[PDB]
DNA sequence: ACAACCTCCTTAGTACATGCAACCATTATCACCGCCAGAGGTAAAATAGTCAACACGCACGGTGTTAGATATTTATCCCTTGCGGTGATAGATT
DNA sequence: AATCTATCACCGCAAGGGATAAATATCTAACACCGTGCGTGTTGACTATTTTACCTCTGGCGGTGATAATGGTTGCATGTACTAAGGAGGTTGT
């Protein structure tokens, strides 16, 4: 039982495991983050509002003024997404802020206040966002990628053997802010405890204990328990608490309480404490091996004589022990020297430190930022304390204070975004204690310790700094004015926070052009996870911390949805089901136990909790009147794995695709592929492009309907009802009183895109999927887009595939395609691209634009406006004009024996340079839009003023339909309220509305329900009373183009980039390669059906690719498409309606190992038949990745294709009628054509552009350049001994103007020879060397 | 910054530099190009040869002026093509596969005009370049001096630099699937549509009963050139195939037939060309390398070699092996807990058993992959050397290995951590 | 007497190669306003001219008639088809 | 390098299809006429083409203000991996 639009389309899952949750709308790290950056939140600590709440009220340091605040705002837009391409200006609107001022009694003592003033002011701009989760910035969808960074606070790592005079093994503690300056704590090479304040040069770690204000025995009371000795009746003894054995380098042997405890060699590292606490020990007796090397902590004396024995900070010795044996005063306080037990590094570095007090421990820090400059007393304190407590220079958020307290095992759920001058003691304790195993490293790449920084967080981090670095003239001049008579505004500049926040989405370190190759690519782009920028590193200044994998990726971040090459792992994607808590820690869905079984009481849990509860793996299985057929439940934790009994479990995974991101989640057999080709599969589906006759993945996962809606590329019934109009750009519906809101007309609208540019110059368009009078439910599909088939995804097309080598072309994932593909105009792609021109501010003001280029290429001119511009709808190719930027030439010399021809005898008209904008040599396809723009006081040019009436026609018509569509709902509600008792109301739905006022209904309140609706009507339609002009003067709008430009012009091209060789293709399972010949339908193998095969791809390569999902998609596609081919034949003869039902139902009904069923007996014998059209493409299939339709199910379903259930068939050759020495792999694969496009990249050159800087060629397609014969390319000619071919590149084909201008013409000499003159790039260098100051010249031989 | 680091004149503008009369595009396989040749789109030939056109119209009258000629040259009009045969018919184009860490990344050829926007590339040099057909590219350079063209034919030509500079096997060589064709023509079978049988005539693949695996036998008189230039004549009975016999058309018959009496995978085929280079002469060795190319393409397809779900056989007796290795581990993980191992030796004492499990299954795997036709002869049990394609992809040397086969026919085994 | 040697001091010299896509902003800062230049304005006359008047006078284009061409119709003619009779090929031998 | 018998078939040689070109009949176009109105001509009065003169714009640029204002800004070059050099100075040696 399936919906009303599903009567056209239903997908067949095969999966096996107990999901009770499905796809969430994939875009949240854009969407919810954009909201919380720009939300009026009353008590939160994030976004624009929290940035202002961290700086304002600015109660001035001058004590005479205050710039107060109330809240942000956004409002007052003018551009919209259409103008944000057609014009191009970033889709943005002004940030404005509520500000105030207050002043007090200057003169009296009984009123306390005297003045109060408050307003709004401007404070910047903000880009704007679509329902589709996109943004539009300089003509293009430039979009922020989210970051995955070390969580702010502190970290604790271990440089366990780096380098230098002892390969130095280390442990550390290191500050990492959300915003700010720095501090590290570690050890020097010699092994003193050391520090790097702001990570500058070496300082002894006692300095900061003086700065934070602790004297020597306070440092002991903060970091050291204190060892105790005695001497009793006949022996030496020590005195204890039952944890004081934690590090001892035990050369020695001990008993305590009543058994042996320590023995010769067994170093008592803190692991050992679990020998002692259980045993209540408070006294021990030891060899002298633990009664020296223990530094006495006070002075001691001898009443046997009247004398001393030793002083504080002194050792013990056999003679001192002999005097202690006499003493009377038989006690000693002593220090821990055992390493990590307490770290003696403090005690000893307290005597390897020149600093003495807090002033020295701040003055020496001033030197560490200002060598050779006087340490200005008060600024020596500020320079250090403002590293951690400044208005501009430190923050953590509540998130980073939480991580700080968490990595220190605190209980304070209370604290500050700043540090404190005593929090630092615990950072130092952890370093003193860690360094051989009281603990270990802070679990860095745990995905609840590394943290997400979403789009709105990445914008927030700028406002946490810009408000405390740039406001200078405001912060200055606020001190000076008598603000009883001046205002909370009077010095605020407005230029910078426009561009600096508009283009934070268009030129920022994470805000690239979105991957608009096709819908799947933009859907995953919106949830990309960068490891880069402030919080990570780059591609270059980075190791494997930015590229590899750590097991907490499970359920959260798929390790294969990354670019390839050196870019590996630097940017990733969020798995389908994954999200984050209020700390940006990553989380996942789970099933959960009640009374004895893993119930359907589903939950979500953090990466940290995956390290704290027993999660069963997706393997496990339920039972009859019992519990589990899974006797030995396989389980998992932190990303690791185990085996347990039933009596031991808390949770389980909900699905397998919870471990998988969008591109990877469409690979139906990852059960059978290596990661190196799964990586390719996660990118080839993204490089794929819109095609003229698109067709669906027949094999599939289920994501083939989610990814059709996860960016709105298909329109969907957000309310639903009955379809009421349908048009190639427009759709409307009507609704009923079960939903219809308290005064509406009962309507929705679902209009559709048409032709514009994109970020990889792909085409954009949409088309309907419903018709007049169809009822549709709240989730039915209403339209299609650039990569769909009538209600599901189509990133490509299906083709028949032979997995065999052919006559040479297909060696290395390279692809043969049939002539039949060109006949059907298939894998032809469609593109929309833009080209432009200018007229500069001259001394008058304008510049010329026309078509005059006489006797230079006349046919490439025939296609133009009066203004020198092509027409919308005209075809253009290879060299046609687009915008008439002609330029006259000159030659001028013209003396009585130099007037050789023109200026007397012929062509006595212009010599205009071929400088007008033209179609590039290789481009072909229709002009689709044309524009002209100017400084606004000039109302717009004739070619834009005709296009005003081209755009006005659409709205002038549509609003004349809309007004009728609107009142045909609204007055139909009034008509219905009348029909409820005044049943004769069809005498009224045939009148002017004013004449309904001669009426009445019944002696009951329906009468007054009619009255109040008739009163309300004249207010309601004021909605319509604007509409047409609200598009018009966005076209006739002007914009300034900066001083230097009066006007700008554009043309757009629909480039029909056809199927051709050298272009690139792929399939879902990581097969990727060039189209390497087009083959006649018989120049190809044919099946046991007596029928040829559309594509051929080499299997000899496959064992080096280590992947087999490509074979399984091909074989399951042979069943899936074979169902549709058999339907095309069966629909003709029909045989019996129960025979149409036999095959069409059996295609769905055939299964044996499955959670789902398209049970077509739960659908009627015409729902069976409306579905048959979209089944002629083939049967659509589903399979959660790792839950899938394995080989045995393919070998069952193939009894619908009815071809050999081996998947390996007696192929023939169309040219010869032969049949090969063995059966061969065949089927039908889902395949793709990819935006590498050789079509765009035909770049050769005879001669062209030259770099004035060096007389050498320029380089670039965007420069028509010459290309680099590199140093390695020289090594080949050197190695060959090929000196003339090498010298050719070095002068007569490059910078030597003399050489290249003679060699070009040396064909006219007939003697095609070299005639070089001087390598100008060496002539350049001979004067650059002299411009540095080095003299250089020549000799002769 | 004009000198010291990477961007300086020395490396950015001198020892390498941007260059005219040049271009780049995506590589495409060109199996009808002869070894001295390369394919180039007509409008790319037009672009690369403009100095021959805007440079000869004014030298034949074939346009009224170089200004008017805009209407004719960009048009690709008839008069362009005399002007270009006057180049093409004896002109060495240079080709390039940067980054050129080794000599054979740059070579010289001869134009052939084509359709499209690609660069078409002769299959035997695709190996010498390491050409990688994922929409990566190659580059083109036109030599224009008479001297550069003289030295390009003499010094850079593919036919004239065939061998490895490190030792002297060919790398301008019968390439990726070409050598499965040659291996297929030189493999033989039981039943074989010809368990022993012979014929000439390709048209007899259309007489009803033939195979390139059918087991020919023939006396062939055969010859071997001495260092002095005479011919050491020989004669022998043979045990051979139709494809091994067809290769006596292609073989330079001054070396003896008996060299073909084997299975010519990548393991072996280079050494025939190497032996020709050691003994006969340059032209004979070039023709023997070139003509083997189309010989591969006529028959590589007709092998029907594949990868597919029953090209992936598995040893049944893996069942018995799991009753050893997983059971050895099962007591050893108790011996740790009962006090007879620590946690550490126990890691080795189980990883070594996982290695021994993989290597046990890898023995059974080879019997099933290569011979297990058991049913008990007479009238049964063709226990022959297998025709499994994944095995043939390794014994041809086409692209397979034991490390691929383990993952595809028995056990994927073990891995490294980061 | 100097020599280099022990140690960790800091300094700072480098970081492979080919190619394609993109768009060109931010500052504030009294320039004051006083003087007078040749220098802007414009009246009245040089360097010379407008276009309306009443004449002058002609070209061009559209309405009309004529011309002849063309595309139709007709019907003729030849070159071609397909089969058949039997050809001197292909090529092995002389 | 000549001979032919014995292939697979082109000729051996009947039929018939389309063609095109003749004659007819239609179309249009080319023209010659006529009529319109414009750009045929000189003359004359206008007013503002240009010049120079005069009286009096715009913008050249030079000149420098005073209740008093008298310890400043500036943020991140870089945390890595190497290792060659110079710098330090005490001393155990040359």
């Amino acid at each position: 039982v399936y919906s009303y639009t599903e009567k056209k389309r239903i997908r067949k899952d095969f999966g096996k495991r107990p999901q009770v949750l499905d796809v969430p709308y994939l875009l949240s790290i854009q969407l919810d983050s954009f909201q919380k950056f720009i939300e009026q939140d009353p008590e939160g600590q994030y976004g624009l509002e929290a940035a202002f709440r961290s700086v304002f009220p600015i109660q001035s340091y001058s004590g005479n003024s205050e710039l107060q605040y109330v809240s942000y705002r956004l409002g007052e837009p003018v551009f919209d997404v259409q103008e944000c391409q057609i014009r191009g200006v970033t889709y943005s609107a002004p940030l404005r802020v509520k500000l105030r001022l207050v002043i007090y009694e200057r003169e009296a003592p009984e009123g306390t206040v005297k003045d109060i003033k408050e307003q709004e002011v401007y404070m910047g701009e903000i880009p704007l966002m679509t329902d589709n989760g996109t943004f539009v910035i300089n003509g293009t969808e430039r979009v922020i990628v989210s970051q995955l960074h070390r969580s702010p606070g502190v970290f604790f790592d271990s440089d366990k053997g780096k380098t230098h005079s002892s390969g130095k093994v280390l442990y550390n503690a290191r500050i990492i802010p959300y915003r700010g300056s720095w501090l590290d704590f570690e050890f020097d090479p010699k092994d003193n405890l050391f520090v790097r304040i702001d990570r500058r040069r070496k300082l002894p770690a006692t300095i900061i204990l003086r700065a934070l204000n602790y004297t020597t025995e306070q440092i002991l009371d903060l970091f050291f328990e204190k060892v105790i000795f005695e001497i009793r009746d006949n022996k030496l003894q020590m005195e204890l608490v039952p944890e004081r054995l934690r590090g001892e380098t035990a050369s020695f042997d001990i008993e305590a309480n009543g058994k042996v405890y320590v023995e010769k060699g067994r170093r008592i590292t803190a692991r050992h404490i679990r020998q002692l606490e259980k045993d209540d020990v408070k006294l021990i007796e030891v060899p002298v091996e633990y009664i020296a090397g223990k530094v006495v902590a006070k002075d001691y004396i001898d009443e046997s004589t009247g004398e001393l024995i030793c002083a504080a900070n002194m050792e013990l010795s056999l003679d001192l022990l002999a005097k202690l044996s006499q003493s009377g005063h038989k006690r000693i306080e002593t220090l821990f020297t055992n390493d990590l037990d307490h770290g003696p590094y403090i005690s000893e570095t307290l005597r390897v430190d020149p600093t003495n007090d807090r002033l020295s421990a701040l003055v020496e820090i001033y030197r560490m930022m200002r060598p050779g400059e006087p340490p200005t007393r008060e600024a020596a304190e500020s320079l250090f304390e403002n590293l951690f407590f400044s208005e501009d220079r430190y923050d953590l958020s509540a998130v980073g204070r939480m991580k700080f307290n968490r990595s220190l095992l605190r209980e304070e759920i209370e604290g500050s975004g700043i540090l404190s001058k005593d929090d630092i003691i615990d950072v130092m304790k952890k370093l003193i204690d860690i360094r051989n195993g009281k603990g270990e490293v802070d679990d860095i790449d745990h995905l609840g310790n590394r943290r997400i920084r979403s789009v709105g967080e990445m914008a927030e981090n700028q406002f946490r700094v810009g408000l405390v670095r740039v406001e200078r003239a405001v912060k200055e001049r606020l001190s000076l004015g008598d603000l009883d008579t001046l205002m909370p505004q009077d010095m605020i500049n407005a230029k910078p926070i426009s561009a600096a926040v508009k283009e934070f989405f268009g030129s920022s370190q994470l805000s690239q052009f979105m991957d608009q190759n096709n819908p799947l690519s933009e859907i995953t782009h919106k949830r990309r996870i960068s490891a880069l920028g402030p919080g990570g590193l780059t591609r270059e200044r980075a190791g494997f911390e930015v590229r590899d994998v750590h097991p907490t990726h499970y359920g959260r971040v798929c390790p294969i949805e990354t670019p390839e090459g050196p870019n590996i792992g630097l940017i990733n994607s969020l798995s389908v089901y994954a999200q984050t808590n209020e700390y940006g820690f990553l989380e996942t869905p789970y099933r959960k136990v009640t009374d004895g079984v893993v119930t359907d009481e589903i939950h979500y849990l953090s990466a940290i909790e995956e390290g704290n509860y027993v999660i069963a793996q997706a393997n496990s299985n339920l039972d009859e009147e019992g519990h589990f057929v899974e006797d030995l439940v396989t389980c998992r934790s932190k990303g690791e794995s185990s085996l347990f009994s039933r009596d031991q479990v808390d949770y389980m995974d909900v699905s397998t695709q919870q471990v998988v991101s969008v591109g990877a989640s469409l690979i139906p057999f990852l059960e059978h592929d290596d990661a190196n080709r799964a990586l390719m599969g996660a990118n080839m589906q993204r490089q794929a492009v819109p095609t003229l006759r698109a067709d669906k993945p027949l094999v599939g996962t289920g994501m083939e309907r989610a990814v059709a809606v996860d960016s709105g590329v298909t329109a969907v019934a957000k309310r639903g009802g009955v379809v009421q109009y349908v048009d190639a750009s427009r759709i409307v519906i009507k609704v009923n009183e079960d939903e219809m809101y308290p005064g509406e007309a009962g309507i929705d609208i679902y209009n559709l895109t048409k032709y514009t540019r994109s970020n990889q110059n792909t085409c954009i368009n949409q088309m309907p999927c419903v018709s007049l009078g169809e009822p549709v439910e709240r989730g039915d599909v209403l339209a299609d887009g650039p990569s769909t088939d009538l209600g599901e995804l189509a990133l490509g097309q299906n083709m028949r595939v032979a997995f065999m080598p052919w006559n040479g072309y297909n060696f290395e994932d390279s692809i043969l395609v049939s002539e039949r593909v060109v006949q059907e105009d298939r894998f032809t792609t469609i593109h929309i691209q833009e080209l432009a021109c200018v007229s500069r501010d001259t001394k008058l003001g304008p510049e010329e634009i026309t078509a005059d280029i006489p006797n230079v290429g006349e046919a490439a001119l025939s296609k133009l406006d009066e203004s020198g511009i092509v027409y919308i709808g005209a075809e253009v190719t290879g060299g046609d004009i687009l915008v008439g930027k002609v330029t006259p030439k000159g030659e001028t010399q013209l003396t009585p024996e130099e007037k050789l021809l023109r200026a007397i005898f012929g062509e006595k008209a212009s010599d205009v340079k071929d400088s007008s904008l033209r179609v590039p040599n290789g481009v072909s396809g229709t002009v689709i839009d044309v524009q002209v723009f100017t400084r606004d006081g000039v109302e717009k040019d004739k070619r834009a003023l005709e296009i005003e009436e081209m755009q006005l026609k659409q709205a002038k018509k549509d609003l004349s339909e809309e007004l009728q569509i609107l009142e045909a709902g609204l007055f139909s509600r009034i008509r219905a309220v009348l029909v409820a008792g005044g049943v004769e109301a069809e005498k009224l739905d045939k009148l002017p509305r004013d004449r309904w006022l001669e009426l009445g209904l019944t002696d009951e309140e329906k009468q007054n329900q009619l009255e109040q609706l008739a009163e309300q009507y004249d207010e309601l339609k004021h909605e319509f009373e604007k509409k047409l002009e609200a598009k018009r003067r966005k076209i006739t709008q002007g914009d300034d183009l900066a001083p230097g430009v009066l006007k700008i012009v554009k043309v757009y091209l629909a480039v029909k980039r056809r199927i051709q060789p050298g272009d690139k293709m792929a399939g879902r399972h990581g097969n990727k390669g060039v189209i390497s010949k087009i083959n006649p339908i018989e120049d190809m193998p044919y099946d046991e059906n007596g029928t040829p095969v559309d594509i051929v791809l080499n299997p000899l390569g496959v064992p080096s690719r280590m992947n087999i999902g490509q074979i399984l998609e091909t074989h399951l596609g042979m069943a899936a498409k074979g169902i549709g081919d058999k339907i095309n034949a069966m629909l003709k003869q029909q045989q019996e309606v129960a025979k149409l039902r036999e095959f069409i139902q059996r295609a769905y009904d055939l299964g044996a190992d499955v959670r789902q069923k398209v049970d077509l007996s739960t659908f009627s014998d015409e729902e069976v038949m409306r579905l048959a059209e979209n089944l002629r493409k083939g049967m659509p299939i589903a399979t959660p990745v790792f839950d899938g339709a394995k080989e045995a199910e393919i070998k069952e379903l193939l009894k619908l294709g009815d071809l050999p259930t081996s998947g390996q068939i007696r192929l023939y050759d169309g040219r010869t009628g032969e049949q090969f020495e063995r059966p061969v792999t065949v089927g039908y694969m889902y395949m793709l054509k990819l935006n590498h496009l050789v079509d765009d990249k035909m770049h050769a050159r005879s001669t062209g552009s030259y770099s004035l800087v060096t007389q050498q060629p320029l380089g670039g397609k965007a420069q028509f350049g010459g290309q680099r014969f590199g140093e390695m390319e020289v090594w080949a000619l050197e190695a060959y001994g090929a000196a003339y071919t090498l010298q050719e590149m070095l002068t007569v084909k490059s910078d030597d103007v003399n050489g290249r201008t003679k060699m070009y013409k040396n064909i006219v000499d007939g003697n095609h020879q070299m005639e070089p003159g001087m390598p100008e790039s060496f002539n350049v260098l001979l004067k650059e060397i002299r411009s540095l100051g080095i003299n250089i010249e020549l000799e002769d031989e | 910054d004009m000198i010291k680091g990477k961007q300086g004149r020395f490396r950015q503008n001198l020892l390498g530099k941007r260059v005219d009369y040049s271009g780049r595009s995506v590589i495409t396989v060109g199996p009808y190009l002869r070894l001295h040749q390369c394919g180039l789109p007509k409008k790319m030939a037009l672009e690369l040869f403009k100095p021959f056109i805007y440079g000869k119209l004014e030298l034949r009258g074939l346009a009224t002026t170089i200004k008017a000629a805009k209407k004719m040259v960009e048009r690709e009009e008839a008069v362009v093509w005399d002007i270009l045969d006057e180049v093409i018919r004896e002109h060495p184009v240079l080709l390039n596969r940067a980054p050129t860490l080794h000599r054979l990344g740059i070579q010289a050829f001869e134009p052939v005009l084509i359709e499209g926007k690609a660069i078409q590339l002769h299959p035997l040099v695709c190996a010498a370049y390491n050409a990688d057909f994922d929409g990566d590219q190659m580059a083109v350079h036109v030599p224009l001096t008479l001297e550069a063209q003289l030295e390009a034919r003499a010094l850079m030509m593919s036919t004239n630099n065939i061998l490895s500079p490190a030792n002297g096997e060919p790398i301008i060589v019968p390439s990726q699937d070409v050598v499965l064709g040659l291996y297929y023509m030189t493999r033989d079978c039981v039943n074989a549509k010809g368990m022993v049988l012979t014929g000439p005539a390709e048209r007899l693949y259309r007489s009803g009963l033939a195979s390139l695996h059918a087991r020919v036998k023939v006396r062939i008189t055969e010859y071997e050139k001495d260092a002095n230039g005479e011919l050491v004549a020989k004669t022998s009975l043979k045990d051979t195939t139709v494809g091994r016999a067809i290769l006596w058309m292609i073989v330079p018959k001054g070396l003896p037939y008996s060299i073909v009496n084997q299975a010519l995978g990548k393991k072996a085929i280079s050494k025939m060309l190497n032996t020709c280079y050691r003994i006969l002469g340059l032209k004979p060795t070039v023709i023997f390398a070139d003509q083997i190319m189309y010989t591969g393409f006529a028959y590589a397809a007709r092998s029907g070699a594949s990868v597919g779900i029953d090209d992936m056989v598995i040893p049944e007796k893996k069942h018995e092996i799991i009753s050893e290795a997983e059971a050895e581990v099962a007591e050893i993980q108790e011996q740790f807990q009962s006090g007879l191992v620590t946690a550490g030796e126990r890691y080795n004492k189980v990883i070594d058993i996982w290695a021994a499990a993989n290597d046990r299954v890898s023995k059974a795997m080879m019997d099933n992959l290569q011979t297990e036709t058991v049913i008990n002869r007479d009238g049964q049990e063709e226990k022959q050397v297998s025709f499994n394609s994944i095995y043939m992809m390794a014994d041809s040397g086409a692209r397979g290995s034991a490390a691929q086969i383990r993952q595809l026919a028995g056990m994927r085994g073990l891995m490294a951590k980061p």
